[PDB]
């Protein structure tokens, strides 16, 4: 119990609405989280 | 732990008999007397089983019958606080890698790599052992 | 029927080989009887399918049959004890160690070929005033008065005061039938006589096995120091002709290229061969002189080339 | 009055939910899965080495292999299959179900068994890594006899990597033995007495003791060899008892090694017969004594692999070699008794389990033939011995392990392996196996010593070798149905929403959700007999299992 | 109260541990595994956009179809934002029900579209394909809360 | 002996046996129930399927309570 | 985080309550020591085979065992075992600092044993006998130096356990850790007694 729950306001800016989702990558909103599969295929 | 001790007691009896008969029938009826390899191996596996069985017997006499060792024991009897079992840990793989480094250093006779692998083994074993005792950072 | 039931065991050429083959036939008969009954049990309990007529009623659920367990743990002991008694009586004639061998062959096996010395020959009928040489058994005692240090060490040697590079255990003889990589060695032995083999290895363990002797031994580097009874005897060799022999323990890379021959010839042929070898001649020359093919007829010294696809 | 379940269970899982577990997993169930997957990878890698040997040996010439390349193949094939597939997978199965089968949540030291797996994996890799070196892997045989392994003979680095790779892998096996033996002794269900824990857990327990007795000797011997190779320590100098010292040291480990490889899968086979025969394991108390006797005898009958050396007390080891065959006979008869008068249903676990009986017996029957020194003389170090221990190993640690995999795939994945593909895999394996090795008895009976890279066309038994190669490639393709079955059944395939996909299960591992909850249980039944799960699922049988028991 | 006809027992806790004879299966769903997987994939990630739990009820829904649809939607874990499409081929009937939270997000406008998508495929003779198509159309219609 | 013959044998006998065994076994009716034909009546028990798509507050069952069905829509159709 | 979901003072506790049930760590360490006994069995087999194959004069002429130095180190190892047992007695109690004192002096005396073994090693080496120099020298060095490596590992375990006692509150788990370390040290001294009787007295 010698710990304090953290809370953070990260300045956001693509709107992560076409791509990866928190269900697939839990921290999608926290950073670059998805590379187009076309990039990996090519 | 009566049966647990008795298993090793039986193994010790058999291995002692095997060592004695091997030693006798090799001291006589062999090309060069006692073999001194099979004899020693049999004697010290008798010692293996003897040590384990003696400890188990000490424990059995020191312990009252557990639910595990007690026929006709209900689950609620043993229900209670089980002890600490280590959750997830990534120190075992580091220990294995350090020992592998030391092993390749021994195979390819590289004393520098042997020293590095031994240092890494010390570090990784220290990490594993201290994993659940390292206190919080004091700043 | 015996040949087929022997599972590809060559018909022996020695009394020991014949006796071993008979024991093998008996043991295989016993093993096949046991296997037949057990396979019958398995294929008969495979008739206990889950019959659709089986209603909501589980099987007899018995387990735990003490008398049956006792019977089936008594009978295997009887079977294996009979087999052990037969094994012991056959083993007794594995090395009779007759102190009067009729011909002694010093078989020294080095890395990837053989050499045969003809240590001694003493025919019972009376012949062959022959003997081994042994002037060349020279030791390698590293008993220098002083080593690197100034004094005190006076090192004698690592092992029993000698050096591992000793080779004194090896024995050498006047007539050496050394086998070259391109010439398969052909140890020639008289038929009908008792042949002792004194077995040794120059470098590494390997195994002298004449498949038609129905017997192999492991030529070790220092059998006497390893408590190994390298020397072993054969009471007789009835059939004449060339018999292949092979290496049957790991020698190195060319472990499969150590094949040799044990050509059994008549006693008069052996007389002529040994006389012609005492006279300056090679093994092939002596064989040709006694009118027998010089080169190993059961095997060839096959290609020294590493393989087929190597560009010559 | 109805549940909202997904149309199909989750196939694979979210991105990045597994990689970090493998690194940090302290769960025996996942570690056992890692063992099984990795062990099978070494089976395929080690098995591929035999196909190269098979292709080369199909014809008298040296078509594509060299003498030393072939020599490295059976060294590493024998090494990989035994020490990197057969011995590491007993603790793979132990970690898989042994805590489940005793009611425990985890193993005694679960960070230690994680270390054991990684010691196995990395130790195995450095041994196989002798191949990438220019010289090659260890050229000497798997037995690695003394003078041939000295620095003078086989001086390459691959031989050394092999020695140390076994030392690293050996430690993991020793530590794994400490967990299983400590887990059984200490961690057990509140009602599971030592004489009521399943036969497989008992078999692993005694196997662990054999591991502790045997493997440390190997590590001592390997270091002695490594000291001899790197320091000229004269430890195995032939002028000493070196040649017979190593054989005494190695086989004292070796023969227990071939029994720690055997006893665990006797338990697996013993776990599968009662569930599919719908009756108790015939003679439970006898099997545990038989297992105990085998382990006790295996230690003192080590030298029957050294009959040809002519340097051992020949009668002594033969007698105990005939004495250790009797307990294995009792075990074999008990398995038939379990099958006797039972409602047998030959699903893919029984199919493999019965195959073990057929293949093991013939290999076993040849085993006693080898126990006779006079017969062992001619047949020693020949392909008859190669045929012996393959009918016994493959029977014991391929047929049984596959039976264990097929039997316990639902209990670790929640999915059922396809029965049709399993039957195809078995018969390909069964037909393939008997083809490759049955003729090898005749092959070696007539003169053909093993570890022969090439043979003359004039030498007979050229037709047998091709027949053997045909069988091995039937075995080669037999692993395709299995890998396909597992590949398309791990993520797809008939899900099991119930305990005991094979009804009438025992051993208390069938008393929990087929994918077991972390810590193995949400419900521990009242353990009364050797069949807790059966007692739970069929309470009406509880009285009958006591009444009909004694009659036998 | 009675457990399954054979081999299923109530454990010390609530969970019932069941068994099946070795040959047979557990789910017994009368659909191919692959199109079951397809419908599961739809329900799972083709609905993540909707952020409302999509459910499919193939069972019969008799008497007043609408009301039975309501009280089977009640069984969805969170009916507040849930979309239950129920088809009874015993009655050739389709009924879609929505939770209070999933309302005004295009769900009401997507109901005829989803029902028509289901109906076309059903009259074509493909229950699972029709369910998948209806789920896809409805999930496209719904917007995240 | 007949290098080509031996190669063809070792390469083909496994393939022929595999094909035969696959025909014998893989062509057997599986345990999976046959697809439900629309014409036949619905004999299977009622099936309710759910996405498990969202996060359901706390994982533990207790505390969820029963807020209510709160039905907020409807539809109908007859194929 | 009201107080704790797990009502335990220590994040790390015994693996099972040792008062009623076996100490799991003790069981494991005892089994592992029983295995190390077989490791030393292999070493003993090597030594005894070399002794048997020696031609009467088992220690070659160049080698001369310095029993005058080998007896003090053996007595020091016995004393190390005794003081380690005293440290165990402290560990059974909550005597953190008593355990630390006993184990520190145990470590010091084990280090003295290692240094004395090294001194005898260099003395023997300069007096001819070396691993490549003789079969006796090689078997003796193999056995005694593998025991020395085990003693070094024991010293490492001692210092590691002391560091662990320095970083967390003493608990039954940590007392058990001390107990198993003491088991290892006792096994090491017992195998040393065996090796001493075999090398220096039996010869
Ligand atoms: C391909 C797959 C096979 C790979 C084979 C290689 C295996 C070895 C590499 C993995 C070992 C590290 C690991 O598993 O990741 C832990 C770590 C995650 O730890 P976490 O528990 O989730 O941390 C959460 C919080 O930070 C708080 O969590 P925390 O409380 O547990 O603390 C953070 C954790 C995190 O600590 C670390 O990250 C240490 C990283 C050690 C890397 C060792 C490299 C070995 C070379 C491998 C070559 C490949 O704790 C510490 O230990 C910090 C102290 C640092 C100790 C450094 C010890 C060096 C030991 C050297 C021994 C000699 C071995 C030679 C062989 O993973 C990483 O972040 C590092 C990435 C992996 C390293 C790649 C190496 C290249
Ligand atoms: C060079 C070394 C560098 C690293 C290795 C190179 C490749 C990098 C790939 C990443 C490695 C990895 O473990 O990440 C998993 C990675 C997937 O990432 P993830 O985080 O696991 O994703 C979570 C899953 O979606 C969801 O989780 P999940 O638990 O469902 O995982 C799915 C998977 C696995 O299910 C499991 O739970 C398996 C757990 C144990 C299996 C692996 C044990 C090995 C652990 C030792 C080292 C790994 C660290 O289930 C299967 O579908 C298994 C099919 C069985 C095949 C038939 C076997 C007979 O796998 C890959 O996509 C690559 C394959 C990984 C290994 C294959 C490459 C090795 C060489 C080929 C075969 C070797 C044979 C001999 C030659
Ligand atoms: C030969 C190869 C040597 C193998 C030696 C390791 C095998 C011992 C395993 C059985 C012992 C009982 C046990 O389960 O270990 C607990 C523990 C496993 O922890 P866990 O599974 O997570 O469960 C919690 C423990 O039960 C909770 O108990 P714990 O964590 O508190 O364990 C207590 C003692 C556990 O008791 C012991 O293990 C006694 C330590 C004696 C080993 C000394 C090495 C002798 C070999 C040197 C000659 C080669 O832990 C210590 O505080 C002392 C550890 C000192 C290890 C020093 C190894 C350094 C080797 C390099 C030496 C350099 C000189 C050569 C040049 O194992 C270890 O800590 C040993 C690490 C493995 C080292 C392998 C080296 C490669
Ligand atoms: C290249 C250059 C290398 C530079 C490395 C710097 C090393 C020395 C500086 C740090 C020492 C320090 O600040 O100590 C004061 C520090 C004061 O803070 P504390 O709160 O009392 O505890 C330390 C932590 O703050 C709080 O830690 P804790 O109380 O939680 O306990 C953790 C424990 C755990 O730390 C460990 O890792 C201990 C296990 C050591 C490895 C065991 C195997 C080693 C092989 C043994 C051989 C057997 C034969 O650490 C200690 O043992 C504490 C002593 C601190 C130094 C550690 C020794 C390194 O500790 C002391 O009371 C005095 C200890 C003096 C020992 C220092 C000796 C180390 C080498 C000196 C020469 C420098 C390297 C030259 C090359
Ligand atoms: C799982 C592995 C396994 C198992 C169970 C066995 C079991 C046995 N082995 Fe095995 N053996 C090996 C693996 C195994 N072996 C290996 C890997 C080698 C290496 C080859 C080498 O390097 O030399 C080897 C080598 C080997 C040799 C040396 C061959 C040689 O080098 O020339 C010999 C005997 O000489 C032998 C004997 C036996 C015997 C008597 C049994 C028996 O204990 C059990 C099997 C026999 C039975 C008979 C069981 C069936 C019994 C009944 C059905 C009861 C009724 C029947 C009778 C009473 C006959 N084995
Ligand atoms: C577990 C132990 C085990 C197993 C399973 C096997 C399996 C097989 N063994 Fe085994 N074998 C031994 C242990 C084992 N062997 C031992 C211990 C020796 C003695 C070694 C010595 O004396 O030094 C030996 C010796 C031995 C020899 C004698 C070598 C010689 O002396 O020259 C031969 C010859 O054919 C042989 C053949 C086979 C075959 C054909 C199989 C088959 O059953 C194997 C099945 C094959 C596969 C499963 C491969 C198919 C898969 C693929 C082709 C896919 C590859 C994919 C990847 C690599 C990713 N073995
Ligand atoms: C496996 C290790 C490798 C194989 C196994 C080795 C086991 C040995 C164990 C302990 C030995 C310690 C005592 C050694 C000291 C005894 C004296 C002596 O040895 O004699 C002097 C010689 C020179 O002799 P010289 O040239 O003829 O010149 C004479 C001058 N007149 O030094 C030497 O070679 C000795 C050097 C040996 C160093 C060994 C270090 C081992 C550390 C390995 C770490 C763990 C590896 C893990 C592997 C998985
Ligand atoms: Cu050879
Ligand atoms: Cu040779
Ligand atoms: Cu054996």
């Amino acid at each position: 119990m010698s710990s304090t729950q953290d809370r953070s306001q990260l300045d956001p800016e693509v709107e992560r609405h076409t791509g990866v989702d928190v269900e697939d990558v839990p921290s999608a909103e926290w950073g670059w989280s998805h590379m187009p599969i076309g990039v990996m295929h090519i | 732990m009566h049966i647990e001790a008795r298993l090793f007691e039986i193994l010790t009896a058999f291995f002692a008999l095997a060592a004695v008969v091997y030693a006798v029938l090799t001291a006589m009826f062999a090309t060069g007397g006692v073999e001194w390899a099979g004899t020693t191996a049999l004697v010290l596996t008798t010692g293996l089983t003897l040590i384990t069985g003696t400890f188990f017997r000490f424990v059995a006499r020191r312990l009252d019958t557990r639910p595990e060792d007690y026929e006709d024991a209900e689950i609620s009897d043993g229900a209670g606080e089980l002890g600490f079992f280590a959750p997830h840990s990534w120190w075992p793989i580091l220990i294995s890698l350090s020992f592998s480094t030391a092993a390749v250093g021994a195979a390819l006779w590289l004393p520098w790599l042997i020293a590095a692998g031994v240092a890494f083994v010390i570090t990784s074993v220290c990490g594993l052992v201290f994993e659940y005792y390292w206190g919080p950072e004091k700043h | 029927w015996s040949d087929a039931l022997a599972l590809g065991w060559p018909t022996g050429i020695t009394p020991e080989a014949k006796l071993n083959r008979e024991l093998w036939i008996g043991s295989v008969i016993a093993s096949f009887a046991v296997g037949a009954i057990v396979w019958g049990l398995i294929f008969w309990t495979s008739a206990f399918h889950r019959k659709k007529a089986t209603d909501t009623e589980l099987p007899r659920q018995f387990g735990y049959n003490m008398p049956l367990e006792l019977t089936l743990t008594v009978i295997p002991f009887l079977i294996i004890s009979v087999l052990f008694y037969f094994t012991v009586v056959v083993q007794e004639r594995m090395m009779h160690k007759d102190p009067n061998p009729e011909v002694v062959i010093d078989v020294t096996a080095f890395q990837w070929n053989w050499k045969f010395g003809y240590q001694k020959i003493a025919f019972a009928d009376g012949s062959f005033d022959y003997d081994g040489a042994d002037p060349e058994r020279k030791e390698a005692m590293t008993s220098r008065p002083e080593g690197k240090d100034e004094h005190g060490i006076e090192k004698v040697g690592p092992i029993r005061g000698m050096t591992p590079e000793d080779r004194t255990y090896l024995n050498f003889d006047k007539i050496e039938t050394l086998g070259t990589s391109s010439e398969i060695p052909v140890l020639v032995l008289p038929a009908g006589k008792r042949i002792e083999f004194v077995l040794n290895s120059a470098d590494v363990i390997h195994g002298f096995w004449v498949p038609e002797f129905l017997f192999k031994r492991d030529v070790l580097p220092e059998p006497k120091a390893n408590n190994s009874d390298n020397v072993f005897q054969v009471s007789e060799i009835q059939q004449t002709g060339a018999f292949v022999g092979r290496c049957t323990e790991m020698c190195g890379t060319f472990h499969a290229m150590m094949n040799f021959e044990v050509r059994v010839v008549e006693p008069n042929d052996f007389k002529a061969y040994i006389d012609q070898r005492n006279a300056g001649k090679t093994n092939a020359e002596a064989l040709a002189a006694i009118n027998q093919p010089p080169l190993a007829i059961t095997t060839e010294p096959f290609e020294s080339r590493r393989g087929e696809l190597v560009p010559q | 009055e109805l549940e909202a379940r997904r149309p199909f269970p989750e196939r694979m899982g979210p991105k990045g939910n597994l990689i970090y577990k493998l690194i940090t997993t302290t769960d025996h169930k996942l570690i056992g899965i890692m063992y099984c997957v990795v062990c099978f990878a070494f089976f395929l890698v080690g098995g591929l080495m035999a196909l190269f040997m098979r292709t080369e040996l199909a014809m008298p010439g040296l078509q594509f292999l060299s003498n030393e390349q072939f020599n490295q193949l059976f060294t590493m094939h024998g090494t990989v299959m035994l020490l990197f597939y057969a011995t590491p997978i007993v603790f793979g199965f132990a970690n898989l179900v042994l805590p489940l089968q005793i009611g425990a949540p985890d193993v005694a030291f679960p960070r230690l068994n994680a270390l054991s797996f990684w010691l196995f994996l990395f130790g195995a890799l450095i041994a196989i890594a002798g191949f990438i070196t220019p010289g090659g892997a260890a050229d000497f045989g798997w037995t690695a006899y003394s003078p041939l392994t000295d620095a003078i003979h086989s001086p390459g680095a691959g031989g050394d990597l092999w020695i140390m790779g076994l030392a690293v892998g050996g430690l993991g096996t020793i530590l794994g033995g400490v967990n299983m033996i400590t887990t059984v002794v200490c961690m057990r269900a509140p009602g599971m007495t030592m004489f009521r824990m399943p036969i497989f857990t008992w078999n692993i327990l005694v196997t662990s003791i054999l591991v502790l007795i045997a493997f440390p000797i190997l590590t001592a011997a390997l270091f002695g060899l490594a000291a001899d190779r790197h320091l000229g320590a004269h430890i195995y100098d032939p002028a000493n008892g070196g040649v017979l010292l190593w054989q005494h040291l190695f086989w004292f480990f070796g023969h227990p090694e071939v029994y720690i490889i055997a006893l665990p899968f006797f338990g697996i086979v013993s776990e599968i017969f009662p569930v599919f025969s719908r009756k108790p394991i015939f003679g439970y108390t006898t099997l545990i004594y038989a297992t105990l006797a085998i382990a006790a005898l295996s230690v003192a009958v080590w030298a029957h692999h050294m009959y040809a050396t002519g340097a051992v007390l020949l009668p002594f080891f033969s007698f105990m070699t005939f004495l250790i065959a009797v307990p294995t006979g009792i075990k074999f008869f008990n398995w038939i008794g379990t099958m006797w008068k039972g409602q047998l249903t030959f699903e893919t676990p029984m199919l493999f389990s019965v195959g073990f009986l057929i293949t093991f017996l013939l290999g076993g029957l040849s085993g006693v033939l080898l126990a006779s020194p006079p017969l062992d003389f001619h047949v020693t170090d020949s392909y008859f011995v190669i045929a012996h221990f393959h009918y016994v190993l493959f029977g014991t640690i391929v047929f049984a392990t596959y039976a264990g995999i097929y039997f316990w795939f639902p209990k670790m994945t929640g999915r059922l392996l396809d029965e049709r593909l399993g039957k195809l895999h078995f018969w390909l394996t069964f037909i393939g196996f008997h083809t490759t090795f049955l003729v090898q008895h005749w092959l070696g009976d007539e003169g053909m010593p093993r570890r022969y890279a090439d043979y003359l066309p004039t030498d007979g038994f050229t037709t047998l070798n091709v027949i053997s190669t045909v069988g091995a490639f039937i075995l080669g393709v037999s692993m395709l149905p299995f890998v396909w079955n597992v590949f398309k059944s791990w993520r797809y395939g008939e899900p099991v929403t119930v305990d005991d996909p094979w009804g009438y299960g025992n051993s208390l591992e069938w008393a929990t959700s087929c994918p077991p909850p972390r810590h193995n249980f949400t419900e521990l039944p009242r353990i009364r007999s050797e069949r807790p799960a059966f007692e739970l699922h069929y309470p009406h049988m509880v009285e009958r299992m006591r009444a009909e028991a004694h009659v036998g | 109260e009675l457990d399954l006809p054979y081999g299923s027992a109530l454990t010390s806790s609530g969970r019932i541990s069941a068994v099946t004879e070795p040959g047979e299966l557990s789910v017994h769903y009368p659909f191919p595994t692959m199109d079951l997987v397809v419908l599961d994939d739809a329900l799972k990630y083709g609905s993540r956009a909707a952020k409302a739990r999509f459910a499919v009820y193939i069972g019969p829904l008799g008497a007043d179809t609408a009301a039975t649809a309501r009280e089977i939607l009640a069984n969805v874990p969170t009916p507040e934002n849930a979309v239950l499409l129920a088809v009874s081929p015993d009655q050739r009937a389709i009924e879609v029900v929505y939770g209070a939270d999933v309302k005004g997000r295009g769900i009401e406008s997507a109901a005829p579209l989803g029902v028509s998508a289901a109906a076309a495929s059903f009259k074509e003779g493909n229950l699972i394909d029709g369910l998948i198509s209806a789920v896809r159309v409805m999930s496209a219609g719904v917007s995240p809360a | 002996m007949s290098t080509a013959l031996t190669h063809g044998l070792i390469g083909g006998v496994p393939l022929v046996l595999f094909a035969v065994l696959a025909l014998i076994f893989l062509t057997r009716k599986g345990p999976h129930p046959d697809t439900y034909k629309m014409s036949d009546p619905w004999t299977h028990a009622p099936i309710l399927w759910a996405a498990e798509e969202p996060r359901e507050h706390g994982h533990g069952g207790h505390g969820h309570d029963s807020h209510g069905v709160v039905i907020g829509g409807g539809a109908s159709g007859k194929w | 985080m009201t107080s704790a979901v797990g009502t335990s003072g220590t994040a790390i506790t015994s693996r099972v309550h040792s008062l009623n049930r076996p100490n799991m760590v003790s069981v494991g360490t005892i089994v592992w020591l029983s295995s190390e006994l077989m490791f030393f069995a292999g070493l003993f087999a090597m030594y005894f085979t070399a002794r048997a194959q020696a031609g009467g004069a088992w220690p070659p002429e160049p080698t001369e065992l310095n029993l005058a130095l080998a007896v003090p180190v053996t007595l020091v190892l016995i004393a190390s075992s005794f003081t380690c047992q005293m440290g165990v007695f402290a560990a059974e109690r909550g005597d953190v600092f008593g355990l630390r004192r006993w184990y520190v002096i145990t470590f010091l005396m084990g280090l003295f044993f290692v240094l004395g073994q090294g001194y005898e090693y260099i003395h023997l080496v300069e007096h001819g006998t070396t691993i490549p120099g003789s079969a006796y020298g090689s078997v003796f060095y193999l056995a005694t130096g593998f025991h020395g490596l085990h003693v070094i590992g024991g010293l490492v375990a001692f210092v590691l356990l002391l560091a662990r006692t320095k970083m967390s509150k003493f608990t039954p788990a940590q007392a058990t850790a001390a107990i198993v370390v003491s088991y290892y040290w006792h096994f090491v001294d017992i195998v040393w007694i065996a090796l001493f009787a075999t090398i220096y007295f039996v010869r």
